[PDB]
């Protein structure tokens, strides 16, 4: 659980410093 | 990969940017 | 937009729950 | 593309499931 | 609606605040 | 509804208590 | 207050899943 | 409750439709 | 870890706390 | 601080109240 | 606004990483 | 105003750097 919700957190940080690049979430 | 690079330590700004495309 | 990026956050966080394990790519 | 597609209708889980790897 | 979509998920986290141990339902 | 009364005008915290338990 | 965060996340996850059905949150 | 069930471990999307209306 | 993911769902508890008013976070 | 105050035990909305300007 | 609270929500979340240790205020 | 200046128009990181400490 406590890697589900660093997860989510992850996800939300990579699209704003991607921005138009875009990018991948593999875990 | 990235959780295992990533949540276990905070990541900066520069090491997220790895995981762009 | 800025109403389009708003949009993209919710996106990304409903891509997480749905694609779980598989994980997925972001393009916009 | 997904923003095309899923920001201007609102798009289920069944529909963004086709984004995923 | 997408605005309303995007608005009732805001909704839900102050919800979650606001309610605490109460808890509360979510009927749109 | 609170879709209705929240998503039109913003609902402070003291409005949004109404929908608790 | 591990408690705190999961609810939170569980309470976004609830609102995606059930729709346009609605859910209860009751800890 | 909920937060036995899915705070614990991780729930899958068909379990927290048990707590959907 | 922990700490940063608490940060996040501070600071959107303080966003609707304080409202107007705004509010700061020091870490 | 309120990492402090508020990451260790869970903060009423009128503690958090003290970190408004 | 209603849309303008809900983007000062994502605000706040975006400032919340790329300040970081240095931290911020919150003035709307 | 933050909220004048970024929720007219998209703000990047570097311009949302701005608001820090
Ligand atoms: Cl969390
Ligand atoms: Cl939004
Ligand atoms: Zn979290
Ligand atoms: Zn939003």
């Amino acid at each position: 659980v406590n890697q589900h919700l660093c997860g989510s957190h992850l996800v939300e940080a990579l699209y704003l410093v991607c921005g138009e690049r875009g990018f991948f979430y593999t875990x | 990969g990235i959780v295992e690079q990533c949540c276990t330590s905070i990541c900066s700004l520069y090491q997220l940017e790895n995981y762009c495309n």
